[PDB]
RNA sequence: AUCGAGAGG
DNA sequence: GGAGAAGGAGCAGAGC
DNA sequence: GCTCTGCTCCTTCTCCTTCCTCTCGAT
């Protein structure tokens, strides 16, 4: 369901590894950076520069034991951490 | 003991009385058949059996108690006679009892009957205490009691320390507190109480082991260990005929 | 063996302990749902102590000298004398305060007040006292009532499960009591108002910061 | 013991308490000063003039409470009654089952004297759904669930069960075991699929629920 | 390539 | 070394 | 009353394992 969401708005710090680690790939791919690459060279770095913009174009899939699932969006879970 | 007697060391020596097992053995010398012996049921087989009064003092028997125990074992099979407490040498005289024969002579039994009288006797006379319950070290044992001020103050009480586990009698023993009563076995705790109680000594245990060398772990990491070992109702051990023996995927 | 044995126990989403079969372990995991890396042992004042020391320490009456609040405590600490409507707040907080021991009286038995609880909050409120320069000469613009709803507000918005089903609801009431107590026992207006003589802003900065940190105890999903 | 020695029927007397207190926690409708009769009134009331503990008057029909009933809605009637005779043979077995089935108990618990044939224990299960339970008197001497290492147990209601298996999207299997034959298990008298939350004070919070299916 | 032996951590 | 699994054996009851 | 039909109560048997690393020296 899109409502109900019972888990966490929050964002895992295995979450963020993994975002920042598939972001950073992408960038090292090539892909276009969404935030100004003030002399960040560093696709990490880079990453983590768009993940405090919040500019990461990604959708976390939450599996629940039963095979089911919640998608929260980079956005809406929070980054404190 | 009963909150009430916690400070009573003689409700002790009566408890321990009560459940440190005395076989007769124990507090016996010798025991000698013979075809200056102290008062049917009358056979020339004269079972001296010479007990150890010093033994008994320290358990506080006496020869008519024993006797009585005695009397409860062999009904009226076996005929016995016993020597005075103040006696030098307290000795207790069985004779065969047989209606069948001896209720109008003495013929001389069988000793292999005698022998049998001798071991069931000897090594099966349970005087008193509870069974498998050897030793029982009586100590004072330090515990902070919420005092009348509102604040915990440490007060001491007798605990008998017994040696070997059977709650399924301990716990029935008057002057005891059977919501106290603590073992070791895994095994016998859950059997008698349940898995709850079963899981919950488990910790506690599993924690005394760690906590023996002064470590410290989180109570949060052998809680998990000890709630998986009793997932199933029962006690999974960590082997192949625990852990393995599950539903789990086969190639794991 | 062990390894092997837990090999598969890992926290879901769901914040319940199962294993591969998707049996359940622990509704909660470790039956608080927190980190242990994110763990402080603390002292539940409430525990220890005479009765007579803890009504001396938290009992506040401004109906009777006896534990009326010294006025100079307060900027309007001289307007609450008598103030009936706080009394009642103040008779609600003592109240559950003595639950309180009760209750942990029931869970620790031994006496032990020194247990290991998630959110350093004696720490955290040297850092407010520092942090605001907590001038202790001057009165304070705190308000009884302001102090009481604000901890309650904070109980009520600490979380661990999310979910709105009373089985759900029920495991959450139950699964922060113990902080909770600690949150009473440590804040109660006495605590407040005499011991850590803050000023609004600086109280209302630790309760703020209390909710932080709690939050970032709690466990991560997919944790092994 | 002997008749003199009263300490068998105080043994019996403890029992006697135990199953009253078991009854009431069953749901059955047991007043407080029921569970607590004294010794010597027990004595005057069930124990022969002799010294002789008239076990056959102890048994009694017990009756769910009224918040029982609105829980359980099936819930019937109980018949509890003590062994006359040391030895359990099917013959009183028998006698036993023929009266639940002319009083038509829901129910009925049948306590051991000293021991029981099998003769008589394949009986237990003969006439559904009336379910018999049976328990011996040296095990009712002491209540287990007043140790310190026994938590409350709450037996829940198919309506609980099923929210609960909903709530955390588990089927039967994913919930915690208890042995049927586990004392408390056997203390509650509960059914294959029955589910009890167990309520327990823990260090890492206040308390805990846990549930547990039993098997 | 197996197999044993000697060690190191 | 200490389980567990398979097997022979020795008695309370029970039907003819 | 006496063998009978079951047991359950025992004794008497088969099975398994830190990590990791180095070298030589045989077949």
């Amino acid at each position: 369901p899109k409502d109900q969401r019972a888990t966490t708005p929050y964002m895992t710090k295995y979450e963020r590894a993994r975002i920042l680690g598939t972001r950073a790939l992408q960038i090292s791919m090539n892909a276009p950076v969404f935030v100004d690459l003030e002399g960040e060279t560093d696709p990490l770095r880079i990453a983590m520069k768009e993940l405090a913009e919040k500019k990461i174009p990604l959708v976390i899939r939450r599996y629940l034991p039963d095979g089911s699932f919640e998608d929260w969006s980079v956005e809406e879970l929070i980054v404190d951490l | 003991l009963e909150p009430g007697h916690a400070a009573d060391q003689e409700q002790a020596k009566l408890i321990r009385s009560a459940i440190e097992h005395t076989t007769l053995k124990s507090v016996t010398i010798a025991s000698e058949i013979y075809y200056p012996d102290i008062h049917d049921q009358q056979s020339p087989w004269l079972l001296r059996l010479e007990l150890d009064r010093a033994a008994m003092n320290d358990k506080d028997l006496t020869m008519g108690q024993v006797g009585e125990r005695i009397k409860q074992t062999f009904k009226n099979d076996l005929f016995v006679i016993w020597s005075e407490d103040n006696d030098e040498k307290l000795i207790i005289r069985c004779r065969v009892v047989r209606p069948k024969s001896l209720d109008a002579e003495t013929e001389a039994e069988e000793d292999h009957m005698l022998k049998k009288i001798e071991n069931t006797m000897l090594e099966n006379i349970t005087l008193r205490g509870v069974e498998n319950i050897e030793r029982v070290v009586m100590m004072k044992y330090d515990r902070k009691v919420p005092s009348p001020t509102g604040e915990y103050v440490k007060e001491p009480e007798w605990v008998l320390e017994t040696d070997g586990v059977n709650l399924s009698e301990v716990m029935t023993v008057p002057g005891i507190d059977p919501t106290r009563i603590y073992t070791n076995s895994f095994i016998d705790i859950m059997e008698v109480l349940g898995i709850e109680a079963g899981r919950a000594a488990l910790y506690k245990e599993v924690y005394n082991v760690i906590a023996s060398d002064g470590s410290y772990v989180n109570y949060r990491h052998m809680a998990l260990l000890v709630d998986v070992m009793t997932t199933q109702g029962g006690l999974t051990s960590v082997t192949r005929h625990g852990f393995n023996r599950s539903n789990t995927g086969a190639l794991m | 063996r062990l390894v092997k044995a837990l090999e598969d126990i890992m926290v879901h989403y769901d914040n319940t302990t199962r294993n591969s079969l998707g049996n359940v372990i622990q509704f909660i995991y470790g039956e608080d749902g927190m980190d242990a890396a994110h763990i402080e042992k603390q002292s539940l004042d409430t525990i220890g102590g005479s009765d007579a020391a803890f009504e001396k320490r938290y009992r506040v009456d401004l109906l009777n000298t006896d534990h009326t609040l010294d006025p100079s405590l307060l900027e309007s600490g001289s307007e609450i004398l008598g103030d009936l409507k706080l009394q009642v707040l103040l008779d609600e907080e003592y109240k559950q305060l003595v639950k309180d021991r009760k209750f942990l009286r029931e869970v620790f038995v031994d006496g032990e007040a020194n247990w290991p609880l998630p959110v350093n909050i004696r720490r955290i409120i040297q850092n407010a006292q520092q942090t605001f320069h907590i001038d202790h000469t001057k009165p304070s613009d705190l308000t009884i009532k302001d102090i009481v709803l604000g901890v309650k507000d904070l109980q009520e918005n600490l979380l661990v499960l999310r979910g709105k089903n009373e089985i759900i609801q029920n495991a959450q009431r139950d699964a922060v009591t113990l902080f909770c107590c600690l949150l009473r026992s440590r804040l109660a207006t006495r605590r407040v108002l005499q011991e850590y003589r803050l000023t609004k802003q600086a109280f209302d900065w630790v309760l703020s910061n209390i909710e932080a940190q709690f939050l970032r105890s709690v466990v991560h999903p997919g944790e092994m | 013991m002997d008749q003199e020695n009263e300490r068998n029927i105080s043994r019996l007397w403890r029992a006697f308490r135990t199953v009253k207190e078991m009854v009431k926690d069953r749901g059955y409708f047991i007043t407080q000063e029921e569970v607590e009769l004294p010794l010597e009134d027990f004595k005057a009331k069930y124990c022969d003039s002799m010294g002789r503990p008239q076990r056959k008057m102890m048994s009694f029909q017990a009756n769910p409470t009224e918040e029982s009933i609105s829980k359980f809605p099936d819930m019937g009637s109980l018949w509890v009654e003590f062994c006359d005779e040391p030895s359990v043979g099917v013959k009183t077995m028998k006698t036993f089952v023929i009266h639940i089935q002319e009083k038509n108990f829901q129910t009925g618990i049948f306590v051991y004297q000293n021991n029981i044939t099998p003769s008589a224990m394949k009986l237990v299960p003969s006439i559904p759904p009336a379910t018999i339970e049976t328990f011996n008197e040296a095990a009712l001497v002491v209540n287990i669930t007043h140790h310190e290492l026994v938590p409350k147990h709450i037996r829940l209601s198919s309506d609980e069960k099923r929210e609960l298996l909903k709530r955390y999207r588990l089927k039967e299997s994913q919930l915690p075991r208890i042995q049927r034959a586990d004392p408390v298990a056997l203390y509650l008298g509960l059914k294959r699929g029955e589910v009890v939350k167990i309520i327990r004070k823990s260090e890492t919070s206040g308390r805990y629920a846990s549930y547990r299916i039993c098997m």
